[PDB]
Parts: C-alpha cells; structure tokens; sequence
C-alpha cells in the first residue's frame, strides 16, 4: 500500500 | 485528594505514572484536574471499534468518518487475521474510559475520541486530505500512526491535496488557532531509515514523536532525524514492558508496540494540555513541547546542547514528554507572535558534490524587513541535487550558534539515482536560536565508491518571530 500502519 | 484509576490493567501502565520516574508524568496532570474533558481527538487509521467497552463512553461520531467506504461509520473490517486492530489500539491509548472495571485508561480518559477509517483501502492523496481535513472546527487533535514505507529507500511526503489539508488545518482549523497534527516518526530503524525522508514527520505542521524503551534506550525500530520534536515510551526488547490498550473484538492487550504507540500517547498529553488552555495555537503547542520535554536518563550517543542550552538528540528530539509540566506551563502561556518566514536562496552557481561539499553562507535573517527573525522555530534546508547513489549521502547543517543538525544520515538500502527535488529537510534542533550569522551545509559521500552529482539549489527557509525569548537554559 502507498501508506503503512 | 486525587484518586488514581482503579481499572484492572492500570497497574501495568508503567509509562503513565510510578515511583520510579521512568514515566510520562501523566498522574501529575490528572491531579491538577486535567483529564481531557471537552477535547476531541481523532485517530486517522484503519478504523475504531466504536462499541468497545473501554471506548464507547468517550466515542464521538463527530470526530469520525469512513473515508475508505465513504460513510460515517468507522467500524473496523473484521478478518481472521485481525488486520484492522491498529486504529482501535491507538484510540485506547488516548481515551480509554477510566474507573469502569475494563482494561486500563487513556492518557486523556475523559476526552472525546473518534476515528477516521482511511488505511483499509487504497491510500491516495485525496484519501489523506479528506481525513486530515475532517470536521476541523470540531476535532482538536489528529493522531497518525502511519506513513510512507519504512524500507529505508523511500523519499515521500504529502502530495498536493494532503499538503493543502495541512495548511488549511493550521491556518483556519480550531477557530483559526490551528489543527494539532501528531505523527509517529516511523518504524524503519532496522532498515537504517531516516525520518527526514518522510514528508509527514518532516513537516513543520506535525509534531513528530519518537519512542524510548522502558529502560530508556533507543528501540530497534526507531528512526533518527532532525525533524523529530519529542518522545514517548513504547516497546523495546522482551524483558521490557509494552503498551496497554483496547484491542479489536472488545478485548484488552498489553502488547501494543512500535512507533504506532508513541504518537497516541503524545496526542493524549496534548489533549490534557489543550484542556489547560484552549487558546493555545498549533505553534504554541510545539513551544510547550520544546520547553517542557525531559532528556534525563534517555540513552543516546548524540545528545548535544544547542545554542539556548537545551539538550537535543536525533533519536529523541527534546526528550520525553512530561504531562504535568505541559499542563502547568500551558495555563499562563502567552500566545506566540505571528509566524514569520525568511527565505534565503544560498547558491550563486551549481556545486559539484564529489567526495565532500561544504557551503558556507552568512545571513542576516531578513534584517530590516517585516519577516526579520531573531527567534527561530523550524529551519529548512530545501535542497535540489543529483547523485548516482542517494543513500551514500550524509547531509549536515550547522547553525550560527554552533548546533549541528543531521539532515540526512547514510541509508544503505537507498540505491536511488533520483536525488532530491527541492526536498525540505527540517530541523527542530535550533529552536529559539538567533539565526543571524554563518550557516554551514555539509554534503559528503560516506562510501568508498566514486560517486558523483551536483547541488543545484539550496534554499534556507527560516520560520520564527522577533520577540519573547527566555534566558537560555
Ligand atoms: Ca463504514
Ligand atoms: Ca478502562
Ligand atoms: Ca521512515
Ligand atoms: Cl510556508
Ligand atoms: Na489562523
Ligand atoms: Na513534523
Ligand atoms: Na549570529
């Protein structure tokens, strides 16, 4: 994903 | 006489209080009467279990939305792997209900808590912007335990809509006082990542928060950089305790970990601080953090004293948050002057980097102009350069008061030949210094390889004011 947890 | 919470897992919340002094001094704030009443915090994450027995009492639908599915209900999507537990864990750190016989307590256990479901799906620029810009006259504090990949080779930050959301939030949010954006500085420690290569943490509009282990050490996942402002406790090795919070499926966990746990604790402390003075601006809040944070007994090999006598580390910023000190200093805080911005274009010609490049420049910091700055807040070195292997570069910036900020440390995995395109490396380490005088930028090849490139632009951007200084520490 473009942003990660 | 203040009575501490009776919740069953409160005794395991070692980071909130204790005789030992290895805590965030949160009970001291509670005893002054600040528990978060009237403050609204939103967790921007993968959802929030709004019916959790330790969140339902504080849940605020006005602080919540589901951006992934475009509906008001941020309930997490339930899966066998419990993938979407992350936001619920973060929310309980801020605002888990107190004295209800369930799990532990939030830092701001009387605050109102919401969540934006935005990580469980494609996280586009528009998705971030709609989450950062959610109900900005109702939500006071936004907490983000997410960001660009921590592989140690990415350089990425907010795209246009997200950056527009940051500026709208700090300018018009919270009645013109400015939305408070709290960010986790990153989990890229094992990859030798730098949190200055993350535009969210590197932003001046976010309070970037790093982690310390129970025994006061730099956790394995920690990223060092100059943009980090302060620190809260989180997890470490398996002999060190972890974070206690609400878990998915109405459970309680004592094993919340990583950078993800540090930002919500900071958001809770900032919520207590806002209750103590609701008129604080977004910049006020950063000043409070700088002045009150505590280096003592945090172990790092890079502690340095800046030009105004404050100890600062690239692992920890100004040190551990101190909730009691925050709420005390907030009560009679005088609002800072409007923010000035002094732009200094440094280069008169491109410069070959080679093995080592040093650029010296004496500046007046807009002397004689309305944007004259004698009291620095953030400073940026906005750099445009080409290089054949980006991760071999180390970049340092020295202020006129002698404070050396590491803008970029070597990143072994960063093989990129794409260089930096006006990347705004930020340092908090010269806060309250006079920025008049000689600044020094150093760019060096840390490898033995015959690397090559050119620095084509260096803009020094100074933010701050011209009044209100304290006698140096
Ligand atoms: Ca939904
Ligand atoms: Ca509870
Ligand atoms: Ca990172
Ligand atoms: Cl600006
Ligand atoms: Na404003
Ligand atoms: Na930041
Ligand atoms: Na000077």
């Amino acid at each position: 994903r473009r942003r990660k947890r | 006489v203040y009575q501490e919470p009776t919740d069953p897992k409160f005794p395991q919340q070692w980071y909130l209080s204790g005789v030992t002094q290895r805590d965030l001094n949160v009970k001291a704030a509670w005893a002054q009467g600040y528990t978060g009443h009237g403050i609204v915090v939103s967790i921007l994450d993968d959802g929030i279990e709004k019916n959790h027995p330790d969140l339902a009492g504080n849940y605020d639908p006005g602080a919540s939305f589901d951006v992934n599915d475009q509906d008001p209900d941020p309930q997490p999507r339930y899966t066998q792997m419990n993938d979407n537990r992350h936001g619920t864990r973060c929310a309980g750190e801020v605002a888990a209900v107190a004295n209800n016989g369930v799990c532990g307590v939030g830092v701001a256990y009387n605050a109102r808590i919401g969540g934006v479901r935005m990580l469980d799906g494609e996280v586009t620029d528009a998705v971030e912007a709609r989450s950062l810009g959610l109900n900005p006259n109702h939500i006071h504090i936004y907490s983000a335990s997410w960001g660009p990949e921590d592989d140690g080779k990415t350089v990425d930050g907010p795209a246009r809509l997200a950056e527009e959301a940051f500026f709208r939030g700090v300018s018009q949010g919270r009645g013109g006082l400015g939305s408070i954006f709290v960010w986790a500085s990153g989990n890229g420690g094992r990859e030798h990542d730098s949190c200055n290569c993350d535009g969210y943490t590197n932003s001046i509009y976010t309070l970037s928060i790093s982690s310390a282990t129970q025994f006061g050490n730099v956790p394995w996942y920690s990223e060092a950089c100059s943009s980090t402002l302060a620190t809260t406790y989180s997890s470490g090795n398996q002999n060190e305790k972890q974070i206690v919070t609400t878990d998915l499926r109405q459970k309680c966990t004592e094993s919340h970990t990583g950078t993800s746990a540090s930002a919500p604790l900071a958001a809770g402390i900032i919520a207590l601080t806002l209750e103590a003075n609701k008129n604080l601006t977004w910049r006020d809040m950063q000043h409070l953090v700088v002045q009150t944070s505590k280096p003592a007994h945090l172990n790092a090999n890079d502690w340095a004293t800046n030009g105004v006598g404050r100890k600062v580390s690239h692992s920890y910023g100004y040190g551990l948050l101190d909730a009691g000190a925050m709420v005390a200093l907030a009560q009679n805080w005088t609002t800072v002057a409007p923010q000035r911005k002094c732009i200094i274009d440094i280069l008169t010609e491109p410069k070959d980097i080679g093995k080592r490049l040093e650029v010296r420049k004496t500046v007046t910091a807009c002397l004689g102009e309305p944007n004259h700055i004698t009291r620095l807040e953030h400073a940026q070195a906005r750099l445009t350069l080409s290089y054949n292997r980006r991760g071999d570069l180390a970049i340092h910036l020295v202020s006129p008061m002698g404070t050396r900020s590491t803008l970029l440390a070597a990143r072994p995995h960063d093989y990129s030949a794409d260089g930096f395109n006006d990347w705004a490396f930020m340092t908090t380490h010269s806060w309250d210094e006079d920025p008049s005088g000689e600044w020094v930028l150093e760019i060096e090849n840390t490898s033995e390889a015959n690397n090559y490139g050119t620095l084509t632009k260096f803009t020094l951007v100074l933010y701050g004011t011209a009044s209100g200084s304290l006698v140096p520490r």
